[PDB]
């Protein structure tokens, strides 16, 4: 005997919405990416018309709070679909060469710290668990070649 | 077949141990005795 | 092992460069060859081949200790940065060969797992010069001293990171046989840096 | 067994003499070739690089020499058929190449002559010797037997073939000759005095570097004739790296004046001994060369150690090595970072190695002379105090046991402090304790206006405490500007952008408005956590260094202190004014506050300029003991304190087996209790009795000293080369090290990985890495309690192979017996392998270049 | 010169220190044998 | 001033616990093997 | 060469077996002990 | 399944091959004592 289980602690997650485990949500890809898309887009508008009433209004409250801390949404630098803006030098997430030459762990700190001149730091805006969700959503923008 | 001397050393090391634990886990899980919180 | 090293390449002169300044480049105190038979050919030859900013730099001159060396405040003037290919090549290949080959390969195509690969066009197109400075200065990934891509803010100067930034853009679209040459740097600079 | 035991002491004087003379001639020939390999047509390598700073300081290697030569001693000098100066007339030669060539040829001519003469004393000793026994693999050539049967060096012969006509030193009737080694101590040191004069005259008149105070007013440079004090380094006395005129005894002209100072002193001490030679009863047994061999070999080892210390400090920042950094040093195609310091570090660590090896060996040879006294029954009769002072076994156990204790305490302190601070730097939660890191946040200037959310406790001092986030009057979480942080505040780790400390959530402000004693001229809020920064002061050398240094720099130290104090007051008042602004509430009250910080801005600017410039001046003062890569003061560090404790404790750990050799070569307290006695100096054991007895002999104690000493020797290598020795995991780029202006390459383990990034850039260095790693672990095959297994299995192999030979018809296979190393020869070769494996890998750490910030 | 003398003296004082320690132990445990 | 004192107390405790634990390993080794 | 005397640049498509190219025209600094790469096989497509 | 079967068959084949060698040696050196 030893690991009587293993005392690793409780998992950090995002905000709780009543009646729907947030800890669980943070490991279930379809839940975490729904919250990543909300953060990414700055609205609840592109969310599946199947979204529940409680969900759609919890997201809005999340956004409204973030709007008071001058949070700037990811889309529209990077667009709703990726592959940003050459003008602004905003990264194109659809590109496979950009995707292969980034690890997901590495990507994290570039969102936390910001990246050179224009891409802003998000360490005081978002939690490290909300950055993890966004790294996962950006992964799904990849196209071939 | 332990000595008293050794038992007593063992009690003294049990104290340091628990004193340390109390400082590590008491402010965190109760929100009090805030001088040792991290 | 000893003595039977080769002949030295005639193109690598030993003719001496001026000494590294004692004064800090960030000082607020007071700021920042002859005609002898072959001395002019040797000076002209040292002016292309022997690097001037290879040595670790004074401790007050490192980018984290420089008032204008943070990613937010550094000056990336494209005219000064892509001015001289001799210079980008002279400096960035010495710095790169020393510091960066270990993890990014002798070809600069990636050695350590997940490491960058500077020949990749998709990676080139989606990075700014200022972006490249940030990741050298900060490192990439979570960890003490940067992550798996280590931080350089103690270690390198802002001027040393800028030679590195310009050199790294000579990797674009090259094959996986060693490092960019003098004419890779020059074709990179002609096609607008 | 005896193959390395062919030549054992005592020997007769003519044979020692003659072999030393022959070896001296041989070394002069090797140096002569090193002079040839220094010529400018070759690549840089490690051999020619370790001599170039010295040849620059001598004037023989000239860095600014460009012209090519075509006639210099006699009419045939560009290039010519069959070289004209054989194998060298292919390349362009300069004057430094010719100077090098000539000094090479001179060292090979003297060397060959000394080899011949040494042979005359060595073999004319024995009355002569025939050509085929001198050269010995000369009778194998056929049709040249007759040639190899002549007798050279005979006592009788015509002038070009004599050895010693009288047969021995003792028989030759030259009444100047001294007759005992103590009487010879006087001529040997007059002789060394004469050598010092030779060197001084060669430096003054051949190399043209006269002695202080007779140095020239003018000296020729590549830019013309200049005055000595403005002429740069190799030519004159101006140091162009540090921007100063050199002290006269920091030039080579200083070294030529010491040639005469030391030569006069040796001549006079030798003439004193001529008249009152050493005569003590405590010295008389030292005429036997077995006994003196101990004394001389251990002394020589100490001399090497002192060469390392003296050479390291004296030459760490000297222009001869820094000049290397200006040449364009390329080794196995690379380009080295700071070659100056790399070659300097190699030479001093070379000498430290030699130091250890000769102190350890000299003591072993000592234990051999004592063991023989015990075997022969004479130990008990010895009359010298240097033996009898240590004859008592109760005193020996107290000597050994108290140095074991002193070792225990210093090594527990050092290694325990290393472990503590590596725990601190890693933030490790042990359940019973959370280790915490150093973190800093700037409180002044523009940084001081960045806000954070703060959890602020109510009253730290009382338990049943509680805290709350700092809010606004309406109840929202207010952002606290770093300038306004207080002791006790907690800021979330995630918002400072810190991963890497997942077991806790907050960083705590422990000190505010902190200004490093030695570091950046900035103001911080700090978490000290568990990081022991006070431990730098737990070093006697911190205080001596900083005291001498304060006394020498006391006025600028005082003006710096006062400029800091004025800036702190001005920053504090700026923070008041900024706060009144931020807490205005009336567009009028805002506007008026803003007006008053505007008229106080100038003079905050001035206090900051004043402070910055005084701090820059103070940090440019000359070093005493602890220095920069320039030659400027640094304060002592945790690194320097740990090195200090580690030198005390780790050299005792290494040297305790030498004490055991000295006392217990024959009987130790374990042995005496069983009534045992060590019968030889090299037996491996006496078997399994009493639990096991491997490793008690003096040859084994010798091997243990060497392995144990690997540890202080690696601490020295890591320290020389720029590693952090005070923790295991330290990285160069982190907040503690940048705020305190510290440069390092590693952290014990972290250094191993970080330097190897540099090693990997060189294919020749990585091949050395692979091989040196193969050598070490094979030593484990020889050191483990395993030799019986190996002999039993080698017998199975022998049998099989002879079977195959019978079955197959192979006569040479049919009697094969594999040799298996017995126990003593295994411990010897295992130690040889363990030592050469490690120190070929340590060479690599020096040879990747030196990367500490300058 | 100053740093050279300091280092050297610090090593020489390392040996001198130890001897003194050892001398104190020998004198103050005279008449206790260590068996 | 007060951080320093606090740190000295943790370091003391660590030395008391690690050296203390090491000697207990020896004592325990001793009781098993023999007395 | 050219007829004009200056070094002809051979396009990679026309490399033949036997050809030597200078290591330093290819940027290789890791092999300082030999001077040229030799082409030993042209139009090679990896089986896999 | 095919991969699992191939890998297991190769491990048992290494054992079987060793058995065959070690028995080609025994059978044809039966007149010679090993020693
Ligand atoms: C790090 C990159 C690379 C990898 C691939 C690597 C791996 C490994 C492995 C493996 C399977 O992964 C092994 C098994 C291994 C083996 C070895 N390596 Zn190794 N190795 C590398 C590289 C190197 C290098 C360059 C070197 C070794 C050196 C050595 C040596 C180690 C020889 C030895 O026994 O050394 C004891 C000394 C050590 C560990 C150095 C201690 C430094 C420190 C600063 C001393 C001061 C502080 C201490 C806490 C002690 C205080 C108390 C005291 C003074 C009494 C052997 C061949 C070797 C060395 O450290 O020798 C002292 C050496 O120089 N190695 N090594
Ligand atoms: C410096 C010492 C150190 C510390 C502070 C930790 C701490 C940790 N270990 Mg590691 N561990 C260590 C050394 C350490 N370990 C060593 C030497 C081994 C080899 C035996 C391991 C093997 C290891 C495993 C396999 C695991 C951890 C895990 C853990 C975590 C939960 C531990 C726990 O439940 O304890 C309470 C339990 C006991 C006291 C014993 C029961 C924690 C982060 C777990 C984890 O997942 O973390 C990521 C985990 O699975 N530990
Ligand atoms: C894999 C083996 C290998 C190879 C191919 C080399 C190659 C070389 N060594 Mg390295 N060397 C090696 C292993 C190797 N070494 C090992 C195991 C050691 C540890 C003892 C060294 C220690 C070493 C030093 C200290 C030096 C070199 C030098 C050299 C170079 C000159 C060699 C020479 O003069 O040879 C002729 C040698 C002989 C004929 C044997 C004598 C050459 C690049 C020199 C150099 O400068 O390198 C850039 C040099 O100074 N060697
Ligand atoms: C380089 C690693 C090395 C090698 C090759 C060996 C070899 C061997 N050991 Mg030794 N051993 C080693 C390390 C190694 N050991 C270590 C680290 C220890 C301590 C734990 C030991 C402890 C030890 C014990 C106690 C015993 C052995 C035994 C054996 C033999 C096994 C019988 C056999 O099965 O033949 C099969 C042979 C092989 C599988 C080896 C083929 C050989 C190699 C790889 C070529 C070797 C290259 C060499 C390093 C290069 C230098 C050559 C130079 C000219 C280029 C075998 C010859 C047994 C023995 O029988 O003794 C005679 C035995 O009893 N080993
Ligand atoms: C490998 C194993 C053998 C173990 C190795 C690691 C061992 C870690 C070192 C443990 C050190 C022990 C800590 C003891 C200690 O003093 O620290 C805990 C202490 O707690 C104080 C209060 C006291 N009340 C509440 C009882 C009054 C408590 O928690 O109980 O807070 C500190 O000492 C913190 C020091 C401040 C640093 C600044
Ligand atoms: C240091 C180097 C520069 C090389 C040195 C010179 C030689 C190089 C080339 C290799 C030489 C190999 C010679 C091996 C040999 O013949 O060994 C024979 C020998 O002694 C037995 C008799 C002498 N009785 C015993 C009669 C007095 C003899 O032959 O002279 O041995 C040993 O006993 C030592 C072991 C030698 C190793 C040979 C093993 C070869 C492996 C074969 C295994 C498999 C079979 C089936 C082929
Ligand atoms: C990255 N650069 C780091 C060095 O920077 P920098 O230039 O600032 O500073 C000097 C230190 O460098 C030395 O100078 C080391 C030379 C090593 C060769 C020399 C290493 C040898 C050390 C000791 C040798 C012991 C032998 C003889 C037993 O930093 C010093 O203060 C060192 C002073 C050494 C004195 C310590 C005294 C301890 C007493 C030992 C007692 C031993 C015995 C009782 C058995
Ligand atoms: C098989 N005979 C027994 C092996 O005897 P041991 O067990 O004694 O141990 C060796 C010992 O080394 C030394 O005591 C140094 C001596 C030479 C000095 C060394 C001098 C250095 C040499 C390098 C110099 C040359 C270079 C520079 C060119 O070490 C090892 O443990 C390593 C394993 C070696 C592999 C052995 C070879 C295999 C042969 C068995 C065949 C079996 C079957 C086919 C049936
Ligand atoms: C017989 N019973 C009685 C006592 O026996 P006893 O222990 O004296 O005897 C021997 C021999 O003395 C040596 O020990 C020879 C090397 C000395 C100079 C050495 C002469 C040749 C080797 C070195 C020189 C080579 C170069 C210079 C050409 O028994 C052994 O040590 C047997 C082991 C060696 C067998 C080879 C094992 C592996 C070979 C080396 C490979 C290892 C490498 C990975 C490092
Ligand atoms: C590689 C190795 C093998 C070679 C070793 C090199 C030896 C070099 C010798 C080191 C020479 C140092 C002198 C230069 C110097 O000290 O400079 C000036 C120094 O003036 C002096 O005192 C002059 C008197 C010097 C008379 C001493 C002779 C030394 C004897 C050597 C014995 C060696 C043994 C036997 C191991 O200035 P300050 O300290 O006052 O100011 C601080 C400097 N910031
Ligand atoms: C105002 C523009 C802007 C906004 C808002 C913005 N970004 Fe960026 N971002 C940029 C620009 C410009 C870059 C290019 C960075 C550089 O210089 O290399 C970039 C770069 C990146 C990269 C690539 C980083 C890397 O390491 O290679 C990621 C991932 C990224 N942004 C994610 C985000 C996410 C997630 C958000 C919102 C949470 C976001 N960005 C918000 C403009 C923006
Ligand atoms: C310890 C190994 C290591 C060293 C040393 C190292 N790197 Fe890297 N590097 C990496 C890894 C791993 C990545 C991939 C990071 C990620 O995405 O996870 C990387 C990525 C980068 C990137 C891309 C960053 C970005 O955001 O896209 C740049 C630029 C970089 N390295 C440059 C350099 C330069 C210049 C040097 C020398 C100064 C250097 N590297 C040294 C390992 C290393
Ligand atoms: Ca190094």
């Amino acid at each position: 005997v030893m690991a009587t289980g293993c005392f690793v602690g409780a998992r950090n997650a995002s905000e709780p919405r009543l009646g729907s485990s947030s800890i669980a949500a943070s490991r279930t890809a379809p839940a975490y990416l729904r919250e990543a898309q909300v953060l990414y887009e700055g609205s609840t508008d592109g969310l599946p018309k199947d979204t529940p009433a409680d969900e759609i209004a919890h997201y809005k409250a999340m956004l409204a709070e973030l709007q008071t801390r001058n949070y700037a949404a990811c889309a529209g630098c990077h667009q709703v679909n990726g592959g940003g803006n050459k003008a602004i030098n905003a990264t194109n997430f659809q590109d496979a060469g950009w995707q292969a030459n980034n690890s997901s762990p590495g990507m994290v700190t570039s969102i936390v710290n910001g990246k050179g001149k224009v891409m802003p730091a998000y360490k005081d805006k978002l939690t490290l668990q909300q950055i993890n969700y966004l790294v996962e959503y950006i992964r799904r923008f990849e196209k071939k070649r | 077949d332990i000595s008293k001397v050794a038992w007593a050393w063992f009690g003294v090391l049990l104290a340091i141990c628990l004193i340390g634990a109390f400082g590590n886990y008491v402010p965190k899980l109760f929100v009090k005795m805030l001088m040792f919180l991290n | 092992g000893g003595c039977f090293v080769g002949s030295r390449d005639p193109n690598e002169t030993r003719y001496p460069k001026a000494p590294m300044p004692l004064q800090n480049q960030t000082s607020t105190l007071k700021t920042a060859a002859q005609n002898t038979p072959g001395a002019r050919e040797a000076a002209a030859l040292r002016d292309r081949v022997t690097p001037l900013n290879l040595q670790q730099v004074n401790e007050q001159d490192v980018a984290g200790n420089d008032p204008l060396g943070s990613p937010a405040r550094v000056v990336l003037d494209e005219g000064e940065m892509y001015r001289d290919p001799v210079e980008i090549y002279r400096e960035g290949r010495a710095l790169f060969q020393n510091n960066c080959v270990g993890c990014h390969g002798h070809n600069g195509c990636g050695n350590v797992p997940r490491s960058t690969n500077f020949t990749d066009p998709g990676w080139q197109e989606n990075n700014s010069d200022g972006g490249i400075y940030s990741s050298i200065y900060n490192g990439k990934g979570i960890g003490n001293g940067g992550g798996a891509m280590p931080a350089y803010y103690n270690q390198l100067s802002p001027q040393q990171i800028r030679y590195l930034v310009a050199y790294l853009r000579a990797f674009k679209g090259r094959q996986c046989n060693g490092l960019p040459t003098l004419s890779d740097v020059e074709r990179m600079v002609a096609e607008r840096q | 067994k005896r193959w390395y035991q062919k030549l054992e002491l005592p020997m007769p004087p003519e044979r020692i003499f003659g072999a030393h003379m022959m070896l001296i001639g041989g070394l002069a020939c090797l140096i002569g070739t090193y002079f040839f390999a220094s010529m400018t047509m070759w690549n840089d390598g490690y051999v020619n690089l370790t001599l170039r700073p010295r040849l620059i300081s001598l004037g023989i290697y000239d860095p600014y020499d460009t012209e090519q030569i075509q006639r210099v001693w006699l009419p045939l000098i560009g290039e010519f058929s069959t070289s004209k100066l054989p194998f060298f007339g292919q390349y362009p030669l300069t004057m430094t190449d010719f100077r090098l060539f000539g000094w090479g040829c001179f060292h090979i001519g003297l060397g060959l002559w000394l080899v011949y003469a040494g042979a005359a004393h060595y073999y004319g000793a024995r009355g002569g010797a025939t050509i085929g026994e001198i050269f010995w693999l000369l009778p194998y050539v056929p049709g040249l037997k007759g040639l190899c049967q002549i007798k050279w060096f005979t006592p009788e012969g015509p002038w070009y073939k004599v050895g010693l006509p009288w047969g021995s030193f003792a028989n030759t009737p030259w009444p100047i000759l001294r007759r005992t080694y103590a009487d010879a101590l006087s001529p040997h040191t007059i002789y060394i005095g004469l050598l010092f004069f030779i060197w001084g005259f060669v430096l003054w008149f051949v190399l043209d570097k006269p002695p202080v105070p007779l140095q020239p007013a003018q000296v020729m440079t590549p830019n013309g004739l200049m005055p000595l004090e403005q002429a740069p380094f190799p030519y004159g006395w101006f140091d162009p790296y540090l921007n100063q005129v050199m002290h006269p005894m920091n030039t080579i002209n200083g070294e030529t004046t010491m040639c005469f100072v030391w030569g006069v002193l040796f001549v006079a001490l030798g003439a004193y001994w001529w008249y009152r030679p050493p005569r003590s009863i405590n010295i008389t047994h030292l005429e036997d060369t077995k006994a003196v061999f101990h004394v001389h070999l251990t002394a020589i080892g100490y001399v090497s150690f002192a060469l390392a210390i003296v050479g390291f400090l004296a030459l760490r920042n000297h222009p001869s090595y820094l000049m290397l950094n200006d040449m364009n040093v390329i080794i196995y195609g690379k380009k080295i970072v700071n070659p100056g310091r790399m070659i300097h570090n190699m030479i001093t660590f070379n000498h430290v190695q030699v130091g250890l090896l000769y102190v350890a060996a000299g003591v072993f040879h000592g234990g051999q002379y004592l063991h023989g006294l015990n075997i022969s029954g004479a130990y008990k009769q010895a009359r010298s105090k240097f033996i009898t002072w240590f004859q008592n076994p109760d005193l020996q156990t107290k000597i050994v046991g108290t140095t074991m204790f002193v070792s225990f305490v210093t090594v527990v302190f050092g290694y325990g402090m290393i472990c503590w601070n590596t725990g601190a730097e890693l933030d490790l939660n042990f359940g019973i304790y959370q280790f915490r890191s150093f973190r800093a946040i700037q409180m002044d200037g523009e940084a001081g206006n960045i806000g954070y959310r703060v959890f602020r406790p109510k009253n730290p001092w009382d338990p049943t405490a509680g805290g709350d986030w700092v809010k606004n009057p309406d109840g929202t979480a207010k952002l606290v500007k770093a300038r306004n942080l207080q002791v006790g505040d907690r800021i979330l780790n995630e918002e400072l952008g810190i991963g890497s400390s997942p077991t806790y959530s907050f960083t705590t402000i422990e000190e505010i408005n902190y200004k490093p004693e030695w570091g950046q001229p900035k103001l911080y809020a700090v978490q000290w956590g568990s990081w022991t920064h006070f431990l730098r002061k737990v070093n006697p050398l911190f205080w001596v260094d900083k005291g001498i240094w304060y006394l020498q720099n006391q006025k600028t130290f005082e003006a710096t202190r006062k400029a800091d104090e004025a800036y702190l007051a001005a920053h504090l008042k700026a923070v008041s004014l900024l706060n009144q602004i931020d807490d205005a509430q009336t567009e009028e009250a805002k506007q008026k506050a803003q007006a008053e910080l505007d008229k106080f801005r100038p003079e905050l600017e001035k206090a900051h300029a004043n402070m910055l410039e005084w701090n820059e001046r103070l940090a440019s003062t000359p070093a005493v003991l602890y220095s920069n890569l320039r030659d400027q003061h640094r304060d002592g560090e945790i690194n320097d304190a740990i090195f200090f404790w580690l030198m005390i404790g780790g050299w005792l750990f290494g040297f305790i087996p030498l004490l055991r050799i000295a006392f217990h070569n024959y009987q130790s307290p374990w042995y005496r209790d069983f009534e045992w006695r060590k019968q030889s100096p090299d037996f491996p054991c006496i078997g399994p009795v009493k639990g096991g007895t491997c490793g008690v002999s003096i040859q084994d104690q010798l091997w243990f000293c060497i392995l144990f000493s690997i540890k202080p020797l690696s601490a020295i290598a890591w320290y020389l080369d720029g590693g952090w020795i005070a923790t295991m995991m330290a990285r160069g780029n982190e907040a503690y090290y940048l705020t305190h202006n510290i440069s390092h390459t590693g952290g014990v383990f972290l250094y191993m990985w970080n330097e190897t990034t540099w090693i990997w850039t060189d294919n020749h260095l990585t091949a050395m890495l692979l091989l040196g790693h193969l050598i070490w672990f094979v030593s484990f095959a020889l050191w483990f309690k395993d030799r019986g297994s190996r002999a039993e299995g080698g017998d199975i192999q022998s049998r099989w192979v002879r079977l195959m030979g019978k079955r197959l018809g192979i006569k040479t296979l049919q009697e094969v017996r594999f040799p298996v190393s017995n126990l003593a020869t295994a411990k010897l070769w295992g130690t040889v392998f363990f030592y050469t494996g490690t120190f070929v890998l340590v060479f690599l750490y020096f040879a990747d270049g030196f990367f500490q910030n300058r | 010169m100053t740093a050279i003398l300091l280092a050297c003296l610090f090593v020489l004082g390392g040996y001198a220190a130890l001897w003194g320690i050892i001398k104190f132990v020998v004198a103050n445990t005279k008449d206790i044998a260590a068996n | 001033m007060w951080n320093v004192v606090g740190q000295i107390i943790s370091v003391l405790c660590f030395f008391i616990l690690t050296v203390g634990t090491l000697f207990g390993i020896v004592y325990v080794s001793h009781l098993l093997s023999r007395g």
